[PDB]
């Protein structure tokens, strides 16, 4: 199938007390790999999943030299932006970085992408043709004016359908029993009466990967959406996710009540019925 | 591998 | 930027059976900004070992975090998480349901 590779990068600024805590995560789809914590001893990129481990030196001291490069250029940026929306020396900010590339199932190219934020809101973010940028505002049209006079986008792109890809595939390969795989969903129904009138009906998706997946209830084919309660995809801690969504139905008519499930990992979509 | 080019704001 | 409050789930990583080990997890989302902290708690008493995930963050930017730890559950026994979070004027308590 197609696949993904992700790295996250979290800046804090911390006045009066240090430099900025910084934070880098990787990840192949929804499997981690990678972590970098400034505050942490070793001021390594660290290992995260047991078939990065094998990876050699060279290949701990580039992520390393890299990754502190990053925490240096967004700190920098951190000093700036403040000075581009006139704030205070006093109070915390945030910088949040992703960017990565998908590949198909024959591993070749499908997109790239990249989106910075500055405390949890869009600032600027690279368009889809990687060639060109759209500010959220007017402090991030000076940073586009500044990427498109440096050709900025030219060098992403060169890494984004390029250097990102060959990793990606690299990775694929060496961590393959647990990349390549699809846990499909173990489904059941739960039901519980809340009175005389009405019962709980709550439809239940486990130990699937990837996290990617659809929970829908249907009431004699019509779609319910939303007298359902449905939470949000959950890590086990495993590997795997979990999720559920639940109506309350008239006392006795659940047989009307259909879940649907839809995920990578099913042949076909699976419909339960109490 | 990250992105090894990072470039300020 | 108005500040958000964190979602919070607490469930177990295989269904509930008791005197068997399981693990307990605490899984909060959807917050900003990132500081924030999480425990579990047994019967109120705070759980001493507990590990979490890396720090990582959504689509809409909003911080997400597990937090777990080996648990065997009981009849008897009472399970919670408890988040500290600058959107919270007091730390929120969230009991564990078994199927919630």
């Amino acid at each position: 199938g197609s696949h993904s590779m992700r790295y996250f990068f979290t800046s804090v600024s911390r006045p009066g007390r240090g430099e900025p805590r910084f934070i880098a995560v990787g990840y192949v789809d929804d499997t981690q790999f990678v972590r970098f914590d400034s505050d942490a001893a070793s001021q390594r990129m660290e290992p995260r999943a047991p078939w990065i481990e094998q990876e050699g030196p060279e290949y701990w001291d580039q992520e390393t030299r890299n990754v502190k490069a990053q925490s240096q250029t967004d700190r920098v940026d951190l000093g700036t932006l403040r000075g581009y929306y006139n704030q205070s020396e006093a109070g915390s900010h945030t910088i949040q970085i992703m960017y990565g590339c998908d590949v198909g199932s024959d591993g070749r190219f499908l997109r790239g992408y990249r989106q910075d934020a500055y405390d949890g809101k869009d600032y600027i973010a690279l368009n889809e043709d990687l060639r060109s940028w759209t500010a959220a505002d007017m402090a991030a049209q000076i940073t586009k004016r500044k990427w498109e006079a440096a050709h900025e986008a030219e060098q992403l792109r060169a890494y984004l359908d390029g250097t990102c890809v060959e990793w990606l595939r690299r990775y694929l390969e060496n961590g393959k029993e647990t990349l390549q795989r699809t846990d499909p969903p173990k489904t059941h129904m739960t039901h519980h009466p809340i009175s005389d009138h009405e019962a709980t009906l709550r439809c239940w998706a486990l130990g699937f990967y990837p996290a990617e997946i659809t929970l829908t209830w249907q009431r004699d084919g019509e779609d319910q959406t939303q007298d359902t309660e449905l939470v949000e995809t959950r890590p086990a801690g495993d590997g795997t996710f979990q999720k559920w969504a639940a109506v309350v139905v008239p006392s006795g008519e659940e047989q009307r009540y259909t879940c649907h499930v839809q995920h990578e990992g099913l042949p076909k979509p699976l419909t339960l019925r109490w | 591998a990250i992105f090894q080019s990072s470039m300020t704001k | 930027m108005i500040q958000r409050t964190p979602k919070i789930q607490v469930y177990s990583r295989h269904p509930a059976e008791n005197g068997k080990s399981n693990f307990l997890n605490c899984y909060v989302s959807g917050f900003h900004p990132s500081d924030i902290e999480v425990d579990l708690l047994k019967n109120g008493e705070r759980i001493e070992k507990v590990e979490h995930s890396d720090l990582s963050f959504s689509k809409d930017w909003s911080f997400y975090l597990l937090y777990y730890t080996e648990f065997t559950p009981t009849e008897k026994d009472e399970y919670a998480c408890r988040v500290n979070h600058v959107t919270l004027s007091q730390p929120k308590i969230v009991k564990w349901d078994r199927d919630m």
